[PDB]
C-alpha cells in the first residue's frame, strides 16, 4: 500500500499500520514493550525509539516512537542510527536501574521478553550505583502469582485485563515511579481469561502458580501442537 | 464497616449532576467523604466506586494517583509546607526544622495525640510572601522559624 | 533431586562458570573409579558438602529481590524499603 | 516604578484591583466597564467574527506556551453535527514560581467569568470548567459567587442577554498533582481519571473531553478577552510595539527588596523589572543567575538580564519566557542543592507514564544529592548531561520532563565547578568477591 524507507533500503507496506508493527512484520528488529498486536499502541516504554527524516536529504532526522507513528508511503527511518540504538539501551538501563536480581529464582527465565530486550539493546554494563526500588506482593489467587518488583510499568496489563477483556480487579495504583499494578486488595482475579496475563506481561510479575509446582525452564520442555 | 452518611451521598450525587459521566464526581467524591472522615477510609474506596458506577480498582487508582486525597489515617490539623525552590531560597529548611522540633515528628507522620500531621507540599503559589505553610485550609506567608510555636498553638 | 552422570562427565567447567549462585563447583579431587558404572550416577547425597567451597563468602539470596525467611523485601543489597502507594508523603 | 498609575487603557488586566485588595463584585465590576465587551459580543459579533478579532489581537497563550489564542479557537471542528462543544480554563498553577493566577481570580473573579462567557460564544460551547487547584480556597469561594452573581444577573445560564446562548459555568477544584496543568492531563483529570497526559494527534479540539471538541486555555489568556472585546482589536495591538502584543502580568521573585508581579507590556527587559520594580537584591546579596519564567525554564545569568521580556528573544538567550514571572539567584545560593531541590520536585510530579521521565528524573535526583553530600564519583556529571538529552522534546511522551532537564542543563553550562566540587570519591558499583578475580577494564 505505501512505500517506505529503512536504513536506506526501500519495502512496500500498509499505510493503515505503525512503522513498528510494519517493521516487525518485514523481519526487521525493534525493540519494544508496551505495544501488543492485539491491545494497540499507547507510547507509554518508549522504547520503539527509530530515528525519522523528512525526505532523502534530510541528515539531522529525529527520534519518534514506531509504534505511535504512521507506516505513511515517502517515510525515512532508520533503526541503526546511532541515537536510536544510544537511546533504546538508554531505556533498558533506565528500567534495569530498579530491576531485582532474580534471574535465576524467576519463572520467565528464558522465555522473558526483557531479557530479550536487554540482550537485543545490547546493555550488559551497569553504571547504576543507587538503591533500587522494592513492592510487596499481593495474593492473586490460585493460579496466578505476584512479583511486583519485577516490574517494567509498560501497562500492558491493565490495557488487556480491562480494555481487552473487560475486568473490573486489577489497576493501576501509585505515581511517578512507584505504580502499583495488581488487586485493589488481596484475592482472586476474577476475569475468565486473567492467565492470558502469564503471557502478556514482558517481566515475570504475572506467573503461572500451577507451573511454578513443578517449574522448569522453556528449553527443557517437550511440545506438541495440541488441541 | 464503612457506611456513606446520606449527607455524603447527596453531596456525591449533586456532583455527578454537573459532568456527561458519572466518573467524573470521582476525584470530588474522595474529597467529601475525606472533609467527614479526615482521610478516604479502605470502606469508601467501594462505596464511592457503587455510587459513581466505576470499578473500585479505578476509584482507588484516583485516591493513590493524587496527593491530597489521603489513603491513610492523617492528623487533626494537616500542616503542609512549600518544599520548592522560591521558599527553598527564602529558607523553608528552618520552618521544617522549626516544626519538627516543636512536634518531635519527622516530614510524613503524625504526632502522638493525633493533633498535627507534617506533610510538604509543592509550590503554593505565594512565592512572593514566602517562606509558605498551609494548616487545614488557612495560608500562612512570611514565615519566621520563631513564629512557628505560637502559629501551632493557634489550632487547638 | 540434583543427579550427574559422571560417566559421562567430562570435567570442562562450563557448569561451574554458568552458576550465578557459586553452588556447583569443579573441586581438586581426581580418584572417583568405580565397578559399576550405575555407581557412577552421583545424586545430593553425593554431593551436597558442608561448606562454601572455593567461593568462601557469597549469597545469592542476599542479592535477589525475592523475599525468603530472614530476607523480606528491602532487605537485600543496595535496595531500598518498600513504600506503600497509600503513604501520605507527596 | 514604585508608584505605577494604572489607566485603563495602560493596565487593562489590573486597573480595577481595589487597594483593600478585596473581591471587586458584580455591581463594582459592571461600574468599571464590566460586562461591555460580552454585551458587544453577544449582541452584536458573530462566533466567527469574535474569533477572528481575538487572532487579530494577536492574544498570545499566557499558560507557558505562546500559541495564538485565536488560532487555538479556530482550528476547532466546523461540523455543525458536533454541536455539544467544552471550554476549559487552566486555573491549576503548580509551576514552582507561578501566583499569578491567583491574584486575578481571588480578587477579580467576574473578569475571568466575563472572558469565559465571551470566549464559549466564539467557540459555540454549552459548558464551562475552571480547573482549580485545591490550595486556591479563596479563588473557589470567589469564583463561585461571582458566578451565582452572574446568574443572578442574566449572564450566565439560559439565554444569556436574549441572546438564545445557554451557557452553564463550573468550578473543578483538584487534589495536588501539578501534571494535571498539561491539558490533555487536565482533560483526564476533569473526567475523573488518572491524571496522565494523552496523545495528539488526535488534538483535543476534535476529540477532547469526553471525545467531545474542547478548548483549554489559561485563566490570564481568558482575562485579555473582555478588554479585547470591549476597548477594540486597534487598542489591543497598540498597547506595545513588541511582537508580543498585549500586556502581561510579570514579576521577580527570590531575595528581591520588592518581590511581586506587575501588569507590564512585553519587552520590558529583565533589568526594568529586578531594578525598578522588585528594587534590586535585598542589602548584602549579588546576583548569580535568574530563571526567566518558571521551575522548568532555563537558567540566565546577569548578561541577560538586559533582553526584552519576548517569546523570541529569551528563546534565542538560550530559555524560554514560561510565565513571565522570574525568579532571583543570590551568590549564598549553590545551584547544585538548588537545581536538586528542582528535580526532586519535577521527579515526584511524573505520572509514570514513559521511561525517561518516570525512571530517569529519579536517578539525576540521586546524583544532585551525592554530588551535595561530597559523595559524587566520575561520570556523574556526564549521566547527567545524557539524561538532559534524552529526556528532551520528542524522547518523553508529555512535556514535563523537556523541561524538567532546561534548569539541570543550564546550571551545568554556566556552573559546572560547582557541580565538579560534588566528585570526591572514587566511581564503584561493585564489591569484592572472593575467588572470582575481577575484569580490570583501563
Ligand atoms: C507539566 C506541565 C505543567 C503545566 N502546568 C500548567 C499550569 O499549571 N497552568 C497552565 O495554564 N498551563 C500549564 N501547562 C501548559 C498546558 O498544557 C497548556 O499549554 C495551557 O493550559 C494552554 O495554554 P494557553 O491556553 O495559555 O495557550 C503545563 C504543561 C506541562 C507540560
Ligand atoms: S522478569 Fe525477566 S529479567 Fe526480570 S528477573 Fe525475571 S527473568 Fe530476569
Ligand atoms: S505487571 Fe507486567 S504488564 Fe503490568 S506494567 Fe508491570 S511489566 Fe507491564
Ligand atoms: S558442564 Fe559440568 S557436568 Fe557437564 S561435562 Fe562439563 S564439568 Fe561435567
Ligand atoms: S513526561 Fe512521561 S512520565 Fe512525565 S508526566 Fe509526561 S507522560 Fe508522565
Ligand atoms: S512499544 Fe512503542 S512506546 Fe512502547
Ligand atoms: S515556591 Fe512556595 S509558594 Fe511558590
Amino acid at each position: 500500500m505505501a512505500t517506505i524507507h529503512v536504513d536506506g533500503k526501500e519495502y512496500e507496506v500498509n499505510g493503515a499500520d505503525n512503522l513498528l508493527e510494519a517493521c516487525l512484520s518485514l523481519g526487521l528488529d525493534i525493540p519494544y514493550f508496551c505495544w501488543h498486536p492485539a491491545l494497540g499502541s499507547v507510547g507509554a516504554c518508549r522504547q520503539c525509539a527509530v530515528k525519522q527524516y523528512q525526505n532523502a536529504e534530510d541528515t539531522r532526522g529525529r527520534l519518534v516512537m514506531s509504534c505511535m507513528t504512521p507506516a505513511s508511503d515517502g517515510t525515512f527511518i532508520s533503526i541503526d542510527d546511532e541515537e536510536a540504538k544510544q537511546f533504546r539501551e538508554s531505556v533498558v538501563e533506565w528500567l534495569m536501574t530498579n530491576h531485582p536480581h532474580d534471574c535465576p529464582v524467576c519463572e520467565e527465565g528464558g522465555n522473558c521478553h526483557l531479557q530479550d530486550m536487554t540482550v537485543m539493546t545490547g546493555h550488559s554494563f551497569r553504571r547504576y550505583r543507587f538503591t533500587k526500588r522494592t513492592h510487596r506482593n499481593q495474593d492473586l489467587g490460585p493460579f496466578i502469582s505476584h512479583e511486583m518488583n519485577r516490574c517494567i510499568a509498560c501497562y500492558r496489563c491493565v490495557r488487556y485485563y480491562k480494555d481487552y477483556a473487560d475486568g473490573t480487579d486489577l489497576g493501576v495504583y501509585g505515581a511517578h515511579d512507584n505504580v502499583y499494578f495488581g488487586r485493589p486488595e488481596d484475592g482472586t482475579l476474577e476475569s475468565e481469561f486473567s492467565g492470558n496475563l502469564v503471557e502478556i506481561c514482558p517481566t515475570g510479575v504475572f506467573t503461572d502458580k500451577t507451573h511454578s509446582e513443578r517449574y522448569n525452564r522453556k528449553w527443557d520442555m517437550q511440545f506438541a501442537p495440541s488441541i | 464497616a464503612f457506611e456513606l452518611s446520606a449527607a455524603e451521598r447527596e453531596a456525591i450525587e449533586h456532583e455527578m449532576h454537573h459532568y456527561e459521566d458519572p466518573r467524573a464526581a470521582s476525584i470530588e467524591a474522595l474529597k467529601i467523604v475525606q472533609k467527614q472522615r479526615g482521610w478516604v477510609p479502605d470502606g469508601a474506596i467501594h462505596a464511592i466506586a457503587d455510587v459513581l458506577g466505576i470499578p473500585a480498582s479505578d476509584v482507588e487508582g484516583v485516591a493513590t494517583f493524587y496527593s491530597q486525597i489521603f489513603r491513610q489515617p492523617v492528623g487533626r490539623h494537616v500542616i503542609r509546607y512549600c518544599d520548592s525552590v522560591p521558599c527553598h531560597i527564602n529558607g523553608y529548611q528552618g520552618i521544617q526544622a522549626a516544626l519538627e522540633k516543636k512536634l518531635n515528628i519527622k516530614p510524613g507522620q503524625t504526632t502522638f495525640d493525633g493533633r498535627f500531621t507534617l506533610l510538604p507540599t509543592c509550590c503554593l503559589g505565594n512565592c512572593d510572601k514566602g517562606p509558605m505553610m498551609m494548616i487545614d485550609e488557612d495560608t500562612h506567608a512570611h514565615l519566621t522559624p520563631e513564629a512557628i510555636p505560637e502559629l501551632l498553638e493557634r489550632y487547638k | 533431586f540434583f543427579r550427574i552422570n559422571f560417566s559421562r562427565c567430562i570435567f570442562c567447567g562450563l557448569c561451574e562458570e554458568a552458576c550465578p549462585t557459586t553452588a556447583i563447583q569443579l573441586t581438586p579431587d581426581f580418584e572417583m573409579g568405580e565397578y559399576k558404572r550405575q555407581d557412577l550416577v552421583y545424586e545430593k547425597e553425593d554431593l551436597l558438602i558442608s561448606g562454601p567451597g572455593k567461593y568462601p563468602e557469597y549469597n545469592f539470596y542476599r542479592m535477589a529481590g525475592m523475599a525468603i525467611d530472614g530476607k523480606d523485601k528491602g532487605e537485600a543489597e543496595n535496595e531500598a524499603k518498600p513504600i506503600d502507594v497509600k503513604s501520605l508523603l507527596p | 516604578a514604585k508608584n505605577i498609575i494604572r489607566t485603563p487603557e495602560t493596565h487593562p488586566l489590573t486597573w480595577r484591583l481595589r487597594d483593600d485588595k478585596q473581591p471587586v463584585w458584580l455591581d463594582e465590576y459592571r461600574s468599571k466597564n464590566g460586562y461591555e465587551g460580552a454585551r458587544k459580543a453577544l449582541t452584536g459579533l458573530s462566533p466567527d467574527e469574535i474569533v477572528n478579532q481575538v487572532k487579530d489581537a494577536g492574544l498570545k497563550g499566557r499558560g507557558g506556551a505562546g500559541f495564538s489564542t485565536g488560532l487555538k479557537w479556530s482550528l476547532m471542528p466546523k461540523d455543525e453535527s458536533m454541536n455539544i462543544r467544552y471550554l476549559l480554563c487552566n486555573a491549576d498553577e503548580m509551576e514552582p514560581g507561578t501566583y499569578k493566577d491567583r491574584l486575578l481570580m481571588e480578587q477579580l473573579p467576574h473578569l475571568l467569568v466575563e472572558g469565559m462567557l465571551i470566549s464559549a460564544f466564539a467557540l459555540k460551547a454549552y459548558r464551562g470548567y475552571i480547573f482549580l487547584r485545591g490550595e486556591y480556597i479563596e479563588a473557589a469561594v470567589n469564583l463561585r459567587r461571582a458566578i451565582a452573581e452572574a446568574t443572578e444577573a442574566g449572564l450566565l445560564g439560559k439565554n444569556i442577554m436574549g441572546t438564545g446562548f445557554d451557557f452553564e459555568l463550573f468550578v473543578h477544584t483538584g487534589a495536588g498533582r501539578y501534571i494535571c496543568g498539561e491539558e490533555t492531563a487536565l482533560i483526564n483529570s476533569l473526567e475523573g481519571r488518572r491524571a496522565n497526559p494523552r496523545s495528539k494527534p488526535p488534538f483535543p479540539a476534535t476529540s477532547g473531553a469526553w471525545g467531545k471538541p474542547t478548548c483549554v486555555n489559561n485563566v490570564e489568556t481568558l482575562c485579555n478577552v473582555p478588554a479585547i472585546l470591549a476597548n477594540g482589536v486597534e487598542w489591543y495591538q497598540n498597547i506595545s510595539k513588541s511582537k508580543d502584543a498585549g500586556t502581561k502580568l510579570m514579576g521577580f521573585s527570590g531575595r528581591v527588596k520588592n518581590p511581586g508581579l506587575w501588569e507590564l507590556p512585553f519587552g520590558t527587559t529583565a533589568r526594568e523589572i529586578l531594578e525598578d520594580y522588585a528594587g534590586g537584591m535585598r542589602d548584602g546579596l549579588k546576583f548569580k543567575a535568574w530563571q526567566p519564567g518558571g521551575a522548568g525554564t532555563d537558567f540566565l545569568t546577569e548578561a541577560h538580564l538586559d533582553l526584552p521580556m519576548e517569546f523570541e528573544s529569551i528563546g534565542k538567550a538560550g530559555s524560554r519566557l514560561g510565565t513571565a514571572l522570574a525568579m532571583a539567584v543570590d551568590h549564598e545560593i549553590n545551584m547544585v542543592s538548588l537545581v536538586r531541590n528542582l528535580e526532586e520536585f519535577f521527579a515526584r510530579e511524573s505520572c509514570g507514564w514513559c521511561t525517561p521521565c518516570r525512571d530517569g528524573l529519579p536517578w539525576s535526583v540521586k546524583i544532585l544529592r551525592a554530588l551535595e553530600r561530597g559523595e559524587g564519583q566520575p561520570g556523574d556529571i556526564e549521566t547527567l548531561e545524557q539524561l538532559c538529552r534524552f529526556l528532551g522534546p520528542g524522547k518523553t511522551f508529555c512535556a514535563h520532563a523537556p523541561g524538567a532537564v532546561e534548569p539541570l542543563q543550564s546550571a551545568i553550562k554556566y556552573f559546572r565547578e560547582e557541580f565538579e566540587a560534588g566528585i570526591k570519591q572514587p566511581f564503584s558499583n561493585t564489591h569484592l568477591i572472593n575467588g572470582i578475580q575481577p575484569n580490570l577494564l583501563k
